[PDB]
Order: C-alpha cells, then structure tokens, then sequence
RNA sequence: CCUGAUAUUGAAAUUCGGCACAGCUAGCUGUGUUGGCUUUCUAACCCGCACCACUUAUCGUGGUGGGAGACAGUGUCAGGCGGGCAGUUU
RNA sequence: ACUUGAGUGCAGAAGAGGAAAGUGGAAUUCCAUGUGUAGCGGUGAAAUGCGCAGAGAUAUGGAGGAACACCAGUGGCGAAGGCGACUUUCUGGUCUGUAACUGACGCUGAUGUGCGAAAGCGUGGGGAUCAAACAGGAUUAGAUACCCUGGUAGUCCACGCCGUAAACGAUGAGUGCUAAGUGUUAGGGGGUUUCCGCCCCUUAGUGCUGCAGCUAACGCAUUAAGCACUCCGCCUGGGGAGUA
C-alpha cells in the first residue's frame, strides 16, 4: 500500500553530506519493490519548539508505495545508528 | 528453560536441572582443546591458599578467542556447543580464511556476524567494534580494559553492560553490579546480551552434585575450639561475644571495606556499588 | 554593573517568597513573609506579601536596576496584591508571566483527605 | 481541508494560551469532522508544527 | 482475516452445486480458511481474549451447519468431512 | 595495614592566606619575602600494556609505539589503630 | 416444493475492541557547580523534623520510573469485568442499502467448559509519586483515631494461580405487540444535494417528558415494572447462619 515516512534532518550536515545521507536513506526506503510517489522536501525550515537544542532543520518528504509488509523497518533500526535525524515519524 | 524432577527419591526431591535445547554439534573440535590439570589451591609451595576446592570431574580446557582479530571478514556460525569451564555456552565460528575458532554466544546467534572496526561494522548481536564507534543506550558485553589486551569485563552467563555517554578522552560504561566507570575509547565491545539466561534458577537439589562440580565442605566457624578460629568453643552453642564476627584470621569480615588507594582507578569510579 | 533583571515572586497560602535575580536567576536579594517577622498566621495575611517585595526593591536598586519580568504562582492569595508592591518601591515593572506546574497528568496528587 | 495535518490551517483556529485545543462548542465545529481534526494535531505536534505549550 | 480477492477461490474448489455463495458446502470451507488463519495468530499471541471468543463462536456456528448437513445427505455429509480433513 | 614530613623530583601557570605595613583613605591598593590549594603540559620513574628481534621459549633483557604521569612504588623519621602473635604478673 | 426467520456474497462507513514492537511531550524525586543566604515548611493553634557544615528560593545539568493535560461532551465500543498520547504489522464483532445464494439450517440451555474490578499469594526484574504496617509532635481526661513532616509489603511489567463485590438498570434470555412530543451519534431515502443551510422520510443504538394499562405506594410507561408464548435460575417469618 501507500506510507509516507517523514524525518526531520539538524543542520549543518547538508553541505557536503547532502545526499550522502538523503540518497541512502531513499536509497533504503525505495527498495523491495517501491518506484515511490514522489519523493521531495519542506526545506531547512522553522522548528515549533526545540529538539536537542536545534531551533531549525531540514524536513524531507519520502512517499513511498510497495506492498511488502515490515520491509521498511531498517529505516527504523537505521535511523538510530544515524545519530544525522533528530525526529522522524511513518504513517499508514 | 529448566526441566523439574520428580520426587521418586529423597535426593531428587526438589532438584531442578538446565535443559540443553541451545546446544548443536555434542561433539568438540579436536583442534583447539588445551588439557587442564587440577589443583585444589596448591600454589607453586604445595601448602593450601583458597580453601574448598578440588576433586570432582575432569576437565578439558578450550582456547577462546577474546581479541576479535580479522577485521573485515565475514564469519559465519556453525555450531553452537557446551563449555563446561564457564557459565555461557559457545560457538564455532568459521572466517572466510577456513580459520575456525571460538566465541563466546550471546542471545541469539545462528546467522553470520563480522568484526570490523569502522568500516561499517554493522551494529547487530554478535558483532565487535571499538567504543568510540558504538552510539549511546548500546547493549554490550565482554569489554576490554586495556587497548588491545583482551575482553575482560562482563563475560557472565547473561551479564550485559550500557554504554551511557562519551567524555573527553574515555566512554562511560555502566557495569552489571551498578556502577558507572570510564574506559578508554578505543577498547572493543561485543554488542549485545551473553545467553544462557536462565543459570540462577538450577536448584542443585543434593549434596551430591553440588561435590563433583569441584567444592568440598564448609565448617562454620562456632563449632571450632579457639586454636584455630576466632569463634572459639565455650561450653554448649554460643553467641559469638564478639563486637564483629570475624574471618578465621582476625580481620572483620562484617562491613568493613577492603579495597586500597589504587592507581587509575579513583579518578575513573564515579559511582560506587549499590548493593 | 546591572541593567535589568527578573523579580521572582512565590507566595502559596503559607508563606511568600519574593527572589529579585538576574537574567542567569543569580540572587541579588531574597526577601521573604518569615524574613520580616510574620511568625504566626500572618503567613496567610495579604498585608503580610505587600511589604514583603518592598525590602528586595530597593535592595536590587543598589546593585543597578530599572526593568524586570515578574514570575508568580500560587493557590493563596498575594498574587497579584504583592507584585504592585514593586510599582510603590521604585521598579519598572512591564512583562508579567503566570509560570505554574500543570501537569500532562501524572503522578498522582497526595489523598490525606478523608471525606 | 480536514484531512491532512501538514497545513497551517491546524494553526489559525486552535489555540487559546497554552496551545490547547478550542472544544467544539466554541469553535463551532462538526462532531465527525473533530475525530479528523483531533489525532491530525497529535500527529502535528510530535513533528515539532505546531508547539505543546506556546508561551 | 482473508480478503475478498483471495475468499472468493476458496468457494470455487468446494462447488459441488452451480453458482451458490451461500451454502452447506460453500460458508464451512470459508470457515475453515479463517480457523486455520486464526489458530495461528494464537499459536503466537496469547494473552489477547476477544479474539478467542471469537475463536469459539465461529465453530460452534459450523457444528450447526455440519449437523443440519448430516440429516439431509448421506454422501454428500461425508464427503465435505473427507475433503478438508474437518470432522 | 592507615596517615603526614622530607629524598629520588623537573618546567608552566592561575588564584588564595600568613609576614613584610610597600600606597597612606575596621578595610581598601600594590610591591621586595613565606606557606598552601588546585590546573595543565613531558624529561625521569611505572605498566601481570600491543606487534618486533635475540630464539621454530605466553621467563627475561633490547627496540618505535599506546596508557598513566612528578601522584604511585621505595629509603629514613614521626603519629594512630593492632589478643593476628609474643614475653610475664594475678 | 415454498422464503418473512437465521447464514454467507457483493456496495459502504464509525470506533478508547484486543495483542506485540517502537516513539514523543509536560510535572514529581535524587545526585554536579554558582549567585545567594537566615529561614523553609506545616497549621484551629502549633510543632516533630530538614537548615546555618550554606537548606528552600534560584538557573543550566543529567539520572531514572510512572501516568497520558487541552480534544473529553449526553459521544463511542465490547456479552460482561472494562477500554481515552501517537505511528506501525497482525486480529474479533456489530451496523446501513440490499439485485445474488442453497431453503427452517431455530430459541432456551440441568452438568461441562472459558474469560473475572481491586486486594491477596508464588518464582524473577525494576522501584520516581502516592502510601496499610510502623516510629514521631500536638489536638484528647485517654487517641492506630481525624490533623502534620517521615516511612516498608504493595502500586508497574513478564509468567503461573485464587475466583469474590452495592460484579446494579438492585429489572435472565428469545419473538410479536399496543396515544404521542423533544434531543443526540454513526448511516440510507425527495430536491438546483445552498455543507454542518434546510425541511421531507425511513431504520438502528442512545437520554429526557408523558395517555390506556399495571402497581401496596413510590413509579414504570416502545430501551415497560402493559397485554401474551417458550425455556432456565431462585424464594416460603426474624435471629441462630452462609455458621457446623
Ligand atoms: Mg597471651
Ligand atoms: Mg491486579
């Protein structure tokens, strides 16, 4: 089916790692058979409150579409590992 | 977990064995095995240090690989088989070299598992990479202390340790009896928790097997006449009619502690015991 | 060599805390309900919180001061009968802030009472 | 637009001092069109949108 | 749960009548294809309940079915219980 | 066993007190001399710490590292616990 | 042979119905330093106690464990006990509209068997808050009492048990039936469907007010305590006694 997966990047990472992380991360959501929706961004925008004293952070947008079931938890045990996103969520 | 007994002797009326079901291969590998003669606590003089020891069934010791060498080779698991030296059971790792040798198993393990230092190193149970490489509320076991030496600390049968934070120059450790302690960065860490869990709960049940695992008798001390212990005789049973009870060579065993100022290690203990 | 600063006020319906500080909340004076002598069930009294943030005035003037940021919480009263007390001994009061403790409900609440 | 909860609109309606939710009464909302509005703001809270307590 | 792509094969094999979705033959084998699918659910969770009376409201259901099926056909009774392996 | 004082034992500092009254209004300022507390660096010393040679010895010595560092171990002196053990009186 | 009951198929929604795994915010307690300093507490009044060896106040800090503010309301759901932060995989039942489908396939259930609020017990983890037992100060002629700072088993999780309550709608289930008004929730019928505008209807839960009837009276009164049918459970003065 369709899921979304959601993570907000800190900063000062996307200047010479950017898509070193981006690309591998959407390089482990689009796999096991998912040509994904669109995949895009929000921007290194404003944070509501602060998340291990970081005030901004970039968002990036994944939408990605396979119909195997739990295939996507390594983004789930590869998100922790990368101490390179501060918060992150997958809906549906 | 534990298979019961039931009661058709007075032996076996409340004993409680281990049942082998994590245990594949009986057999060992006629080429690491190092032969193991016994002594009951008889230093290089013949007297007797340590008391209660000696007897029981013969052994054989089996060479285990504490460094974790070959980095950056798979290896994959074989066998998983007893070790009778020590409370964790085993494995039978082969490298890609055709090296077998030994690790000791943590939880769950039958797959195939990797030491590298950071190439990736692929955080998984099985899998040892230095401290420095390892992100923080990290299951670990079988530590080293010294860069280089050798694991030592937490090698139990279901012991585990907690990496908390990073300092300066060291890692922070929390150990099993509770205590947070620094350790040099660049010390190995076998990631996850050691099996055999359920060890504590093998109710011996006799006095019989509890002889032939290489234990003798304990005399308590109030049935000495005072040659020999401080908790001498007195005519019938007797309150010891000391202030503290006391170890067969006069020292206070009760409270008080022992250990002395040592080297590289009040700068380092930050939290003491709780027990 | 102090510009502005914040006027820490705290009076429960048992005593009352005015703790004048800096920017960091370091304590430039402290000026209690038990400092000025109201031992007994004055503690209680509003009359006893409107002289009780007058002797932290003027004792913060000392040290440099014109404009602060007021911090209050309590159930009893001089709440807000105490705060106008900083107005009658020469500060600049403008922000005031209603900082209490309202839980995301845990940790249940103490039941000595018996009904 | 009830639907998804990554617009601003979640924003401009909702907020009394804290951040709290306005009950349906004194917005004038629907009753169906709350449970919608309700869980979209749990999710827009925990990716930092929109504050748990704003001043 | 089964879904209603893969429900509708399962009626198909066990047509021993012509175009019925709802029959002594037909609703039993569906049942069946549930049982087998929530017996495994609970070989793995346990602690949950409602599910298990759910568990024996749907074959006290069959028990019915089967034993109005006893009582109209003689080989037709018997085949439906050699055919899954059901009793 | 525990704890000081010095020896082996070196540089860099930063503050804090005793003198000295150096400024000359109980407490300020700032020089000449005394005793500390700390903080960091490496050159002694220490390692039942890693490969490497004597050698196809998990002892030892020699060698680039990595750790810890003027503390520890040790020598002399001094104080305090000490039926664990001894000599004797009753 | 028949298709109203009962079951499936297809078209559709509403859910705090369960069970494993992560994850997030706000308050409580304890450890690290400063600025700082004689009071913090508690109360009918007071203290016992913590504090002057630097307590509370006050800031960053980090350690834990537990509940889940605002939405939240008459709402919802499950046969009951009960279930309210979020996301994910797995998982039961109920309902709306009906073209389809074999064709009475039913209702009730003596024993049996399976879930059971909390307290309590067994073997292991973990232990912030609240806190029986317990020590303390006064209120009392007397005080575990009520009141106050303290406080352990317990509270939370995993596994195995014990099965009781004002376990209540103090009303057992199943079918049909008989004046009407006024709300509310999830769906369907007549409109340019005016969007939470509107009235027009039909069906299922949910509350209130109220005829005939029944009731000792109170009060029920379409979700009957009314008129009838089926089957089950129980009672026969109050103690003695849910005891032997
Ligand atoms: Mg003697
Ligand atoms: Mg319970």
């Amino acid at each position: 089916r369709t899921y979304e997966v959601m993570y907000i990047v800190r900063p000062n990472i996307e200047e010479d790692a950017k898509k070193a992380l981006v690309e591998r991360f959407n390089g482990i959501l689009a796999t096991e058979g998912a040509e994904v929706l669109e995949a895009k961004d929000w921007g290194k925008r404003r944070l509501a409150y602060e998340i291990n004293d970081f005030k901004d952070g970039f968002y990036n947008i994944v939408r990605v579409k396979s119909d195997n079931n739990k295939a996507t938890d390594e983004f789930q045990r590869l998100a922790k590992i990368s101490d390179d996103i501060i918060r992150y969520m997958v809906i549906r | 977990a534990i298979k019961k007994y039931k009661p058709i002797t007075n032996g076996r009326r409340n004993m409680t064995s281990l049942d082998f079901a994590e245990i594949t291969k009986t057999t060992p590998e006629k080429s690491l095995l190092k032969p193991l003669p016994k002594k009951a606590g008889r230093n290089n003089q013949g007297k007797l240090t340590v008391r209660h020891h000696g007897g029981g069934h013969k052994r054989q010791y089996r060479v285990i690989d504490f460094k974790r060498n070959k980095d950056g080779i798979n290896a994959k698991v074989d066998s998983i088989q007893y070790d009778p030296n020590r409370s964790a059971n085993i494995a039978l790792v082969v490298y890609a070299d055709g090296e077998k040798r030994y690790i000791i198993a943590p939880k769950g393990l039958e797959v195939g598992q990797i030491v590298e230092s950071g190439a990736e190193a692929d955080i998984k149970v099985g899998n040892a990479l230095p401290l420095q490489n390892i992100p923080v509320g990290t299951v670990v076991h079988n530590i080293e202390l010294k860069p280089g030496k050798g694991g030592q600390i937490a090698r139990s049968a279901g012991a585990s340790a907690q990496v908390l934070g990073k300092e300066g120059k060291y890692v922070l450790i929390r150990l099993r009896s509770g205590e947070v302690r620094m350790i040099l960065s660049t010390c190995r860490a076998t990631i996850g928790q050691v099996g055999n869990l359920q060890h504590e709960l093998v109710n011996v049940g006799k006095a019989g097997r509890s002889r032939w695992k290489g234990i003798r008798p304990t005399v308590r001390g109030s049935v000495m006449n005072p040659n020999d212990h401080p908790h001498g005789g007195g005519e019938g049973r007797a309150p010891i009619g000391r202030p503290s009870p006391m170890s067969p060579w006069g020292k206070p065993t009760l409270g008080k502690k022992t250990r002395r100022g040592k080297k590289s290690s009040d700068k380092l203990i930050v939290r003491g015991r709780k027990k | 060599n102090i510009e502005n600063g914040v006027a820490h006020i705290r009076s429960t319906f048992n005593n009352t805390i005015v703790t004048i500080t800096d920017e960091f909340g370091n304590a430039l004076s402290w000026s209690s309900a038990g400092a000025l002598g109201f031992k007994g069930s004055k503690k209680s009294t509003p009359f006893a919180a409107q002289m009780a943030s007058e002797t932290a005035s003027k004792s913060a003037m000392e040290h440099g001061l014109k404009t602060v940021e007021v911090t209050v919480k309590g159930p009893g009263p001089g709440r807000e009968s105490a705060i106008r007390a900083l107005q009658s001994a020469g500060l600049e009061v403008t922000a005031i802030r209603d900082v209490t403790p309202v839980p995301h409900n845990g940790c249940r609440p103490p039941k000595r009472r018996r009904v | 637009t009830h639907i998804d909860y990554k617009d601003t609109e979640l924003l401009k309606r909702f907020i009394s001092e804290r951040g709290k939710i306005l009950p349906r009464r004194v917005t004038g909302t629907s009753a169906k069109y709350q449970r919608m509005l309700t869980t979209a703001i749990k999710r827009s809270r925990h990716m930092a949108l929109l504050p748990y307590v704003k001043e | 749960a089964i879904s209603q792509e893969r429900k509708n094969e399962i009626i198909k094999e066990y047509r021993v009548h012509e175009t019925d979705t709802g029959s002594p033959e037909v609703q039993i084998a569906v049942l069946t294809a549930e049982i087998n699918a929530v017996n495994e659910h609970l070989r793995t969770h346990k602690k949950d309940h409602h599910s298990r009376r759910g568990l024996l409201k749907m074959v006290g259901r069959r028990r019915h079915l089967l034993n109005y099926l006893r009582s109209k056909d003689i080989q037709r009774y018997r085949e439906l219980i050699k055919s899954l392996g059901i009793r």
